[PDB]
């Protein structure tokens, strides 16, 4: 099953609001 | 990776700040 | 967490059910 | 509530009692 | 169930993004 | 400018729900 | 069109339906 | 055009990352 | 199906133009 | 409040904590 | 506005699903 | 760049080139 792609996306949305834009 | 320890268990927002540049 | 997850979905599932508070 | 629907899946009636 | 639904959500806008114009369903 | 295209990325989000 | 419609104002759940 | 809502939907989700329920 | 060829393992871009109108 | 805030501006990670309740 | 900011959420997005 | 592909719409192939 393509758990590790699912979280995948949200990972990304979580480090653009922690890492901020310029990050 | 980010996604091997990530995904196993929720990360918290501390551990993921030291993925930034 | 397929769980923690799942409760992102949910929460967008609320904000359109409910509205806006 | 996170328990609840994403054990089993909620429907839009039940969400609308968490509103 | 769940991991279904979770799943076909990501689908849908992964289908709106490779669709364009086109579309995907009406 | 994208409006219309983000707006309709949410649409589906929208749909999808609506649809099961 | 969906868009045209639900981009305006925000389209309730059941407008949505009609579509599915 | 319904940009509250869209910005609301944004909002809702990075609530959720940050303080879960 | 999507469902059964595409969350059973990951789809490429091709993969999920099949299922474009 | 946090629509006006937050949908004028960027909200932070600390900032939007402070909506936790 | 946070226009540009929210346009970014989902151009990472993007970016994730294309790369 | 968020300058443009947030003024106008990006395609699969813009965004691949923003990947390496
Ligand atoms: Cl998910
Ligand atoms: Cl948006
Ligand atoms: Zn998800
Ligand atoms: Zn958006």
């Amino acid at each position: 099953f393509v758990n590790q792609h699912l979280c995948g996306s949200h990972l990304v949305e979580a480090l653009y609001l922690v890492c901020g834009e310029r990050g | 990776g980010i996604v091997e320890q990530c995904c196993t268990s929720i990360c918290s927002l501390y551990q993921l700040e030291n993925y930034c540049n």
